RNA sequence: GCAGUCAAGCGUUCAUAGCGACAUUGCUUUUUGAUUCUUCGAUGUCGGCUCUUCCUAUCAUACCGAAGCAGAAUUCGGUAAGCGUUGGAUUGUUCACCCACUAAUAGGGAACGUGAGCUGGGUUUAGACCGUCGUGAGACAGGUUAGUUUUACCCUACUGAUGAAUGUUACCGCAAUAGUAAUUGAACUUAGUACGAGAGGAACAGUUCAUUCGGAUAAUUGGUUUUUGCGGCUGUCUGAUCAGGCAUUGCCGCGAAGCUACCAUCCGCUGGAUUAUGGCUGAACGCCUCUAAGUCAGAAUCCAUGCUAGAACGCGGUGAUUUC
RNA sequence: CUCUUAAGGUAGCCAAAUGCCUCGUCAUCUAAUUAGUGACGCGCAUGAAUGGAUUAACGAGAUUCCCACUGUCCCUAUCUA
RNA sequence: GUGAACAGCCUCUAGUUGAUAGAAUAAUGUAGAUAAGGGAAGUCGGCAAAAUAGAUCCGUAACUUCGGGAUAAGGAUUGGC
């Protein structure tokens, strides 16, 4: 996350690494992006820069238009497919690994949104949650 | 605290136990154990395992609750 | 050279020598301070680890997303039962450290502590304490005097207690035995407090009180002669490494032509002595009674005894403390308790605590229920019923 | 390569906020050279992987000072190496050039650390190709491809584990010494306030979380499965059925226990003496001056508190102390 | 135009296993490429049975990219003999 | 016998029951295996390992020395009675 959070998040277990790929859930024409980086991660030696619900990464357009391929833009991560655990005690996991294309201010560039999002997600980003048919 | 069902077993489910699973049509299903979950995964059905409440529903044991719905005989008298 | 790409120790330099510790009671190294205007109270207390378990609270933490909600925790279960006080020593103040000069025991001892004098209990005519019991039978004298003397010197003072081991279910019989610090003032109040108190006996709850935190210390778990990788938290070596690969490449260059006592080699890990701080209380509870496990809430009468007992302990018909998180030690081992030498305000630790919920449920399985009666009504009769 | 002295000029004005010509004094040995002292009855010869430590000529973080510093951002400098200093494409590469995150992506040493620790891509045997040179064999820091990496059971060091003798034996303990660890950031509020014409735009305290590291644990989640526990499946053999054998643990599903993972959870202390610096009183120098005497506050510093081992030749208290 | 040779590198091909300068220039591939491919050519020092250019099939040959795949790795853990 | 098959697995006739043993189950090893989420980010380099795999049916490109490519690719089915 970053500038454009409307707060804090807790913990919840990474399960997107670079070089990994999720579907888009919106409208902007893409359809799988390509994870670089992650704002907010740290430095270890011969450790990944992770991704996890909530987050903003840096991603590319293997697939959509060409007017969005071939340049890196900045995303946001709605669905993790990894359990992780929430303080009410249950471990929840979707099935896919999901995200959106965003402004580093956490605008949306497009308008809707396709499946659930995480509660995680939608209290931390806002326009996500207008866009949002459920939260969960 | 809510218990919960298992949407599977139909099992009871206390705090901090088992899984919830988010299907892509934004359904949810409650798991109480990687037993049931793994059985969802192999995309089984519930009717045909025979330690759920759906069979045991569905083939009538332990169905002592429901007995029947008498019928009546009286006149309006007024 | 100039290592490359820098990166941080692997492992703490500071919880060296990673050995053996010489008792499996570990000893507590540190006692509260002292403030000689408060009643008499201990600083200490001794239990048995039983195991762990499940709990459901709602949050008081204003600013937090999960406030006025309800959150899962972990517990850890610790056997308390009365502790049993016999004698209490002396010890002054020189250049050199605090050094005992008198230990002072009771006349009659349990034959559950007086086989801690012993390696070879069945055979002996059991012979402890049978002179220094007759130096009592007239009236005081080698012992009174003993006590004037203890006040008349000894800035501090720590009493001798016992377990009443028997009362759980272990088959030790070898009563755990322990010096334990006074925090109260009048070191001849002290010593009073004790003399009543000899041969008698110690309950948690007038030394421990809900929503205190405290430190707990033990012998951690063992695993015995362990290599670099786990002991330490090294690298595993890559695939295609001639002759092994689950050990540390470079233990030191050409100078200091030695090998650095920094370096990760292998050798013992676990049964090392640990002290664990800021473990927040979560219940005390009396082995008199039932409904240990119940609350405001649920109002069930169950005890904390989940269904089939703790795992390789038992039951806790016993006093019990239910202490939030995982502390050192595992089960059916002695666990030193103390209290905190700070005070830690935090606004994590004035926290007041009201539980909801307690899981009773099975742990030697994934169990479902937390009642055998809620078993035999969800399921219904069965073949072995009526 | 680094730092200095001076100061002509730049800097609107102004030598010195920051820079700095012509000249000049030095350090360092992380470049390359010069030399040829050691080693040719062999010191295993590039780079990377891993791992520790050290230096400071400090990239960042703590506290401060100066400014051509209004705020923000930024630059010079001081104490300080406590703490951290990345993921990747291409290249055999070191060096390098880019993408991106980041508080930051500083430099270096240790036989140009580290081959009985790895690898062996490169160089640097033998095979072969091309180009140029050569009459030719053949040559080429010119290019390309393929090409055996040995031994530790000894001493020491290190890590861990016992252990004779101290009248015996058992228990409870003290603590000399040694080691030491916690780190960094974001959001909300402070505040669209201060500040400033406006553009723009803070901070202290407080709270919630997170990063990196560490130490424990295993209630839950996940993994593992020779519980060969349950069930199923194939082929075959036991005449058939039941029950089972073999298939290098036959295979599949579930799978307790145990072990374990930031793939799970919990925890990670506060007091004093100081540095730089700013100050008080106050002389020297009838004044003035933080210093000369004396003294106050003050850092991620140092020492303690706390944490870990406990001197096997440091110690104390206590119990019992063999009869044929 | 000129000097000169026995003749003066023709057709074709190229930073190719042959190109020093050189990580050549342009494009494409990639988020990013000293790699790879396609084109340019005053080519240190290409080139015609010292065989040139090309070439389907074949190749335990050298090389780059994509899909699937996965403990190679993030990051390790566990079991068996 | 299964099976396309003197493949592999089991068994009958015939032959062996020989290979220094016993008790425990620590690290490091050799051989074998499994692993969430991701999927070559590792690496000189996808080395090793995994995945795929048999049979029947469908469908099958560029290019071509018209013979091949081609099991191309890529999909479906498979038991017992």
């Amino acid at each position: 996350s970053g500038n454009g959070a409307q707060g804090t998040k807790f913990r919840i277990s990474l399960g997107l690494p670079v070089g990994a790929i999720m579907n888009c859930a919106d409208n902007s024409g893409a359809r799988n992006l390509y994870i670089i980086a992650v704002k907010g991660s740290g430095s270890r030696l011969n450790r990944l820069p992770a991704a996890s619900l909530g987050d903003m990464v840096m991603a590319t357009v293997k697939k959509g238009k060409p007017e969005l391929r071939k340049k890196v833009m900045p995303a946001i991560v709605v669905r993790q497919a990894k359990s992780w655990r929430r303080r009410d005690g249950v471990f929840l996991y979707f099935e896919d690994n999901a995200g959106v294309i965003a402004n580093p201010k956490g605008e949306m560039k497009g308008s809707a949104i396709t499946g659930p999002v995480g509660k995680e997600c939608a209290d931390l980003w806002p326009r996500v949650a207008s866009n949002s048919g459920v939260v969960v | 605290m809510k218990v919960e069902i298992d949407s599977f077993s139909g099992a009871k489910i206390y705090p901090g136990r088992g899984t919830l699973f988010v299907r892509g049509d934004s359904k949810i299903f409650r798991f109480q154990n990687s037993k049931s979950a793994s059985l969802f995964k192999q995309r089984k059905n519930p009717r045909r395992i025979a330690w759920t409440v759906l069979f045991r529903k569905h083939h009538k044991k332990g169905i002592t609750e429901e007995v029947a719905k008498k019928r009546s005989r009286k006149t309006v008298k007024a | 050279s100039h290592r490359k790409y820098e990166a941080p120790r692997h492992g703490h330099l500071g919880f060296l020598p990673r050995k053996r510790a010489a008792s499996i009671r570990a000893r507590v190294k540190a006692f509260p301070k002292d403030d000689r205007s408060k009643p008499v109270a201990l600083t200490s207390f001794l239990g048995y680890k039983a195991g762990m378990t499940t709990i459901v609270r709602d949050l008081d933490r204003p600013g937090s997303k999960f406030h006025k909600r309800e959150v899962v925790e972990a517990v850890t279960v610790v056997d308390t039962p009365p502790v049993v006080v016999v004698g209490v020593v002396g010890y002054v103040e020189t250049p050199r450290g605090l050094r005992s000069l008198t230990t002072v025991w009771a006349e009659h001892l349990s034959d559950e502590v007086k086989r801690r004098f012993y390696k070879n209990w069945y055979k002996s005519k059991k012979k402890a304490f049978t002179k220094y019991s007759a130096k009592y039978a007239q009236d005081g004298a080698g012992i009174e005097r003993e006590l004037a003397r203890i006040k008349k010197y000894a800035s501090v003072v720590r009493v001798l207690v016992h377990t009443q081991i028997r009362k759980t279910p272990l088959a030790q019989k070898k009563a755990h035995l322990a010096e334990i610090q006074l925090n109260g003032g009048s070191i001849s109040e002290k010593v009073d407090w004790a003399r009543e108190h000899f041969e008698k006996t110690v309950a948690v709850d007038s030394v421990f009180e809900q929503n205190e935190m405290i430190d707990a210390i033990a012998v951690t778990k063992g695993h015995g002669f362990e290599g670099v990788t786990h002991r330490w938290g090294t690298k595993k070596l890559p695939r295609k490494t001639h002759r092994g690969l689950r050990k540390v490449a470079c233990i030191g260059a050409w100078h200091p032509a030695h090998v650095m006592w920094s370096v990760a080699r292998a050798g013992q890990r676990g049964y090392h002595s640990r002290t664990s701080i800021n473990h927040k209380i979560y219940r005390v509870g009396k082995g008199d009674d039932e409904a240990n496990g119940a609350t405001s809430f649920d109002r069930t009468k169950k005890t904390i005894t989940p269904m089939g007992g703790f795992v390789h302990y038992g039951e806790i018909k016993n006093d019990f403390i239910m202490v939030k998180g995982c502390i050192p030690g595992n089960r059916k081992r002695i666990v030193t308790l103390r209290k905190s030498l700070y005070t830690n305000t935090s606004r994590k630790a004035l926290e007041e605590v009201s539980l909801k919920w307690i899981d009773t449920a099975s742990k030697f399985g994934k169990g479902r229920f937390q009642t055998p009666a809620e078993k035999h009504a969800f399921m219904g009769t069965l073949k072995k019923d009526l």
